[PDB]
């Protein structure tokens, strides 16, 4: 490091972040290796107490610092003139000599430098000009949902609509069947008496019902043709929100930064939430 | 209709048919011009054959039902096929029932090879045999206590601030009796004390008519008769069980507003010949190796490949499957990811290596994976997006751990969702199969494993002391002290790594305070063999706790079968039915948190529904209105069919309630759509047309109200029905009550037919609303809320209850004169307050108009709903206040537009002040003002002493689907809001500097 010693204070300190929420802790260590620290104020707003926040095993474990006689400790007894050095022996050594269970050291701290990478009125604008990209965004990827959803729903009821048709075309050709097993003894009868009316009348009523089963069979062809271009459309609605999702979480996440920056910069609200 | 109809001897014939034709006359008539097509003589008899078509549902349902019309059987095409029975009518005319109850036929449950799903149907039957026999052991009685169980309270117990309401502890009731020659009815007024039963109340009501009816001198035994019953006039409403008057809802409800009890004195044999036998008969489907412990290897799991992703090869690099094992929503290992592969070729073939041996594995242990793609480039690298997500449970139905391949399709990546897996999401394959598939293999052992039986469980502890830095084990005050520290906590509390290794080496001790047991179960390692089977020794034997906290267990942070089954055994002993009534929809959300159907919860559920037709009613409704949503369908489907068949004749009230929403379903989505571009008027011809046909009258007129299943809806009132001019498509509807004696209750009930906006946020914030005004009675402050009926019914359309006599405070504003920037002096509602009850009700007036604005404040501050303007709160013309058209809570209309921190949704306006102030020019500086602050401080602080049943069933809507609830940070605005970090006099201190903060008047002390 640089000054070898306890001389880098609580402010100085990279992994110290001071006020923060459960939330926010969360947050910066999702997804983290284990052994990703940082050391936040207790969230019960009593000076000096501090509790350490430590990634093991894909959990936020989370460890309370005691402060006595100017001393501090994450048992009894304290030991540690502060919480510098406390983290610096836990940063050299592992944890497991506190507790056997905790085999892990104090390896990447959560720098509260390493945000600031990326003149009032200029930030401002800069707000600005990325509030009005994640809105455009934002309303670009709730009009997307809204179209995905009704073509979901428009898919759902033409898949029923080629079931209904399935079976309607597998009852009628069970009836093509019976008529058929069904003119076997009775075809013959109209060949003594002379009436080829009488079969010309008969297969009048067949052939009606062949015109009626290749009419089903057309329209159901034509509505599953229709449910491929459907398909195709809802496939090509979900590749787009997928190209969307990422840039506009981005976006929002370097929004939310530059918020942050000029809020604790020293701004009264009211200038900022003017503008929106 | 141009029907073409198919004769069993070949024969086509078209027979014109009318649409409002029994099926009797199109099997007549069809037979009739039978005879002029070839093949006559061979036809068999008319009444031999029955009809089958297909359905717009895509079913061949034969028409065993003769009675129906031709439009109601839903023809997919206009054609009938002439068959002959096969089977048994009543079953199939059941089924038919019960498929237009459920909104989908019951077939397509016999269509599914799922083992769980038929064991499920065959097993739930059981507990339908238990439940139906239970409602038939003292028939008549018990057949009556079934559909018109007591609406009473839990305790009969009477709080001291209504126990003065009473005239040295009696009551004034008004019994009618109705004699009826023609139509004649009386009323004798009775004073009575407040804790007779109803056996009493009939006695002294008949012998004060045994004293001066038909005779005024004197002329079984005249006293005690037994044959009559109470009814609570203008609404279905009896008490048939021995309790207390006063613990009845109405009585105390009459008690709480100093009304008049109306009731009846119905007769006995009338009420029992009102109600049929159930004929509960049982269906078709009824008719019918090595432990996991001796596993010593490492858990894998092959991820082959997937069958196609949607994304771009122009924007997405590269994709991989992340996975992990989750106990909950808690891991019990750290995730694995598997190599970065191009979208194109999603083949891995990939050994995934996971950091938990195979006898370690809990009973719940749950496999979550997803397939993400990674963006990457530029310096800012790693921007990671997942696509679609699934859930596997390792051990099945039958204890028995997964092998071999396995086909999963994933879900779509819920709304607003961030992290990378979803281990709070239902597990299952996707149902649809047009849906990314990833396919897994798991080892093989070289047989069937079984996780182990309680018996070798129980073994192992007791066991596992003797081989074995506090842990792994007379107690001082000091640590006594700290349990109880740790007890008082609200579940959703940091604790500390020291905290668990306290709670777990102090386990033997924790028996003593039961109140500990979630944090004492949050403190175990789960992926510990030795631990768990310690905590199951500990569970088997714990006290009994009290159901507000057992409910706590049964939510996602608690997945364990047997912690889950020791919560329903003490929902079993300790809650009642005003209770479970009351917490009915949390403990329907929190079955989705089930990894299997056939559960204790489940069980318990239903045969909760099918002894109470109150809770059978609701159970119900809750069950249908998430059908839509694909995750819970087929569960929901399944326990909906089964309470179904076992339900009774509210079967056919059941389905009357779904024509009539069915109806209004249909005729808001023609007038929301095709109707965009019209005005009102037009729109509102067109409806009144659509009320016209005879069709519609019959469907809406005539059934029980979803709202309220004691309320009967009579016939239409068309002159008082119109669409809202307000936000979507709002349909006022206004029936007439059927009851003899409306006239005591109201004459007239109105609901709101909502179709468009989610009503669920507003079920939710209605129920809590409830309880706190029961919090408050029940502490000694009379801040009466108006918890308005609301349910919802389906997907963003559901039911409002209409408030009589109310009005917004812009419709008062308005009919008051002036506008705009003419402030209306600020005194309008103060007026109006004052023309509309003058006398000695004014000062009561102001005084309810101050405790219900006070309880609004708090309830609205705490809550954190949405902004309220002049156009959501309403008043009564007594001066009761409330708010309607609650929409977000939480914010969520915040956090993503900015900070806003703490926002103060209700701020007190001037226009309230001076009505609270009673006509002071300065209003924060009176002794009103200052009573009002003390009532909203105590209110704020009762609120605070049971933070904990508002958490928890906060925290039982995570895995609903409302936006606002779909992680634990949700709830730390609930959290945060009630100073829950902070003591109690720097909460009192944060609540007054808020209050200070959006006033900027006199609320600081």
């Amino acid at each position: 490091n640089n000054g070898m010693n306890n001389n880098m204070s609580l402010q100085d300190a990279e992994w110290y972040w001071g006020d923060i929420s459960r939330e926010e802790v969360n947050e910066k260590l999702r997804d983290t290796a284990d052994g990703t620290f940082l050391v936040r104020d207790a969230s019960t707003k009593m000076h000096g107490d501090y509790t350490l926040t430590l990634r093991k095993g894909g959990n936020n474990k989370l460890i309370k610092i005691f402060h006595r006689d100017g001393k501090y400790g994450f048992s009894d007894p304290l030991t540690f003139s502060s919480v510098v050095e406390l983290i610096n022996h836990y940063r050299n050594e592992s944890l497991a000599q506190y507790n056997p269970k905790l085999d892990v050291k104090l390896l990447y701290p959560v720098s509260k430098y390493q945000q600031d990478q990326v003149n009032i009125e200029a930030v401002g604008k800069k707000l600005h000009e990325y509030n009005t990209q994640f809105q455009e965004k934002s309303r670009e990827y709730d009009r997307l949902y809204e179209e995905y959803t009704r073509t979901s729903q428009e898919i759902q009821m033409k898949r029923t609509a080629i079931e209904a048709f399935n079976e309607t075309i597998k009852i009628f050709e069970e009836q093509c069947q019976t008529q058929e097993r069904y003119s076997k003894e009775y075809i013959e009868k109209f060949k003594r008496e002379g009436n080829e009316k009488e079969i010309q009348r008969i297969m009048h009523n067949y052939d009606k019902l062949k015109s009626r089963i290749s009419e089903i069979i057309d329209s159901r062809r034509r509505l599953e043709e229709d449910l491929k271009k459907q398909a195709a459309e809802y496939r090509e609605i979900d590749k787009r929100m997928n190209s969307i999702k990422p840039d506009l979480i981005q976006l929002r996440k370097t929004r939310d930064q530059y918020l942050m920056w000029l809020t604790q910069k020293g701004v009264r609200q009211k200038k900022l939430n003017e503008w929106l | 209709i141009l029907v073409e109809c198919l004769l069993p001897n070949g024969m086509i014939v078209t027979l014109e048919c009318l649409r409002e034709a029994t099926l009797i006359t199109i099997k007549h008539e069809l037979f009739k011009e039978a005879r002029k097509y070839p093949l006559h003589q061979l036809l068999q008899d008319e009444s031999s054959y029955i009809f089958v078509s297909v359905t717009q549902e895509a079913e061949r349902e034969e028409f065993f039902d003769e009675t129906r019309r031709l439009c109601d059987l839903r023809l997919f095409q206009p054609f009938l096929k002439v068959i002959e029975p096969v089977g048994n009518r009543e079953e199939k005319i059941l089924n038919r029932e019960i498929g237009f109850a459920i909104g989908m036929p019951v077939c397509e449950f016999d269509m599914v090879k799922d083992p769980e799903v038929q064991d499920f149907r065959r097993n739930i039957l059981n507990v339908c045999k238990e439940a139906v026999d239970l409602r038939d052991l003292n028939s008549p009685h018990s057949r009556a206590m079934y559909v018109y169980p007591p609406n009473v309270e839990s305790s009969p117990e009477l709080p001291k601030h209504i126990y003065n309401k009473l005239d040295k502890g009696q009551i004034i009731v008004v019994i009618w009796v109705i004699v009826s020659p023609n139509n004649d009815k009386q009323k004798y007024t009775l004073k009575i004390n407040h804790d007779c039963v109803p056996e009493q109340v009939i006695a002294e009501a008949i012998r004060k008519k045994t004293r001066s009816m038909l005779l005024s001198s004197e002329q079984c035994v005249l006293e005690y008769q037994g044959k009559y019953i109470l009814k609570v006039c203008g609404c279905d409403e009896y008490f048939l069980e021995k309790y207390p008057l006063s613990q009845y809802k109405y009585i105390r409800s009459c008690i709480m507003l100093g009304r008049m009890p109306n009731l009846m004195l119905m007769a006995k044999e009338s009420l029992y010949s009102q109600l049929p036998m159930d004929c509960f008969t049982m269906p078709s489907y009824s008719r019918r190796t090595k432990s996991l412990w001796v596993i010593n290897s490492a858990l894998r799991i092959k991820i082959l490949c997937a069958t196609y992703v949607n994304v771009n090869i122009r924007d997405i690099d590269k994709i991989y499957v992340r996975t992990g094992i989750y106990h909950g929503g808690e891991p019990l290992c750290d995730n694995v990811n598997t190599q970065r592969v191009p979208c194109s070729n999603p083949r891995w073939n990939e050994w995934l290596n996971y950091d938990i041996y195979i006898p370690d594995l809990p009973r719940a242990a749950r496999l979550c994976l997803s397939i993400c793609s990674v963006k990457g480039r530029k310096g800012a690298k790693e921007e990671h997006c997942p696509l679609a997500w699934g859930n596997i449970n390792l051990f099945d139905y039958t204890d028995t751990l997964v092998s071999g391949k396995m086909a999963l399709n994933l879900w779509p990546v819920p709304h607003g969702l961030e992290d990378l897996l979803n281990p709070i999401g239902v597990t299952g394959s996707n149902p649809n199969k047009e849906t990314p598939c990833l396919e897994l293999e798991f080892d093989w052992f070289s047989s069937v494993v079984k996780f182990p039986d309680m018996s070798v469980i129980e073994e192992h502890a007791n066991w596992s002391v003797s081989r074995e830095s506090n842990r792994l084990a007379e107690l001082r005050e000091n640590d006594k002290e700290q349990l109880k520290a740790i007890s008082t906590r609200d579940p959703l509390s940091e604790i500390t790594e020291q905290e668990k290794d306290f709670l777990w080496s102090h386990r033997h001790y924790c028996v003593t305070i039961p109140e500990i047991l979630p944090k004492l179960l949050l403190s175990v390692k789960w992926n510990s063999r030795d631990e768990v089977a310690q905590m199951y020794c500990l569970v088997k034997d714990w006290p009994p706790i009290k159901p507000e906290q057992a409910m706590e267990l049964l939510d996602c942070n608690y997945p364990d079968p047997m912690v889950r089954g020791f919560a329903v055994r003490c929902l079993e002993k300790y809650l009642t039915d005003d209770k479970l009534s009351q917490y009915l929809i949390q403990l329907v959300q929190v079955l989705k948190y089930e990894q299997y159907l056939d559960n204790l919860l489940v069980r318990f559920l239903l045969k909760k529904a099918l002894t109470n037709q109150r809770i059978g009613h609701f159970f119900f409704w809750h069950l249908k209105s998430e059908m839509h949503n694909k995750t819970v369908s087929q569960r929901f489907g399944l326990l909906l069919e089964s309470y179904c068949r076992a339900c009774g004749m509210y079967l056919k009230h059941l389905n009357r309630q779904v024509e009539a929403m069915e109806k209004l379903i249909n005729l808001t989505d023609i007038l929301k759509q095709e109707k965009k571009d019209e005005t009102q008027k037009v729109q509102m011809k067109f409806l009144v047309e659509q009320m016209r046909r005879p069709d519609f009258m019959d469907a809406l007129q005539g059934f029980l109200s979803p709202l309220n299943p004691a309320h009967q809806l009579g016939n239409l009132r068309l002159e008082e029905c119109r669409i809202m001019s307000s936000a979507k498509r709002p349909l006022w509807l206004n029936w007439e009550n059927p009851d003899i004696m409306s006239e005591l209750l109201f004459q007239n009930n109105e609901i709101i037919f909502k179709n468009g906006d989610d009503l669920r946020q507003d079920m939710l914030t209605l129920q809590i609303i409830r309880i706190m005004e029961n919090i408050w009675q029940n502490q000694g402050l009379d801040l009466r809320m108006l918890p308005y009926g609301c349910l919802s019914i389906g997907d963003c359309v559901g039911l409002i209850e209409v408030v009589r006599n109310s009005h917004t405070i812009m419709q008062i504003q308005c009919k008051g004169g002036l506008k705009g920037a003419l402030q209306f002096n600020s005194h309008t509602l103060h007026q109006w307050l004052k023309d509309k009850n003058k006398g000695e009700i004014y000062d009561a007036a102001i005084d309810l108009f101050t405790r219900s604005c006070a309880g609004y404040c708090v309830a609205t501050f705490i809550l954190g709903i949405g902004d309220r303007h002049n156009s959501n709160i309403m008043v009564k013309d007594d001066g009761q206040l409330f708010h309607i058209d609650f929409g977000h809570f939480l914010d969520h209309k915040k956090k993503k537009f900015g900070y806003k921190r703490e926002r103060v949704p209700f701020v007190l306006t001037q226009d309230f002040l001076i009505v609270i102030s009673k006509g002071a020019q300065e209003c924060t500086k009176t002794r009103e003002f200052e009573r009002f602050q003390e009532m909203c401080y105590k209110a704020y602080l009762a609120i605070r002493q049971h933070a904990n049943l508002f958490i928890n069933l906060f925290s039982m809507m995570l895995g609903s689907g409302m936006p606002e609830l779909q992680s634990f940070d949700d709830i730390a605005y609930i959290r945060k809001t009630l100073a829950l970090d902070k003591t109690e006099q720097e909460a009192l201190e944060y609540f007054m500097k808020q209050m200070n903060d959006a006033h900027h008047g006199g609320w600081t002390t």
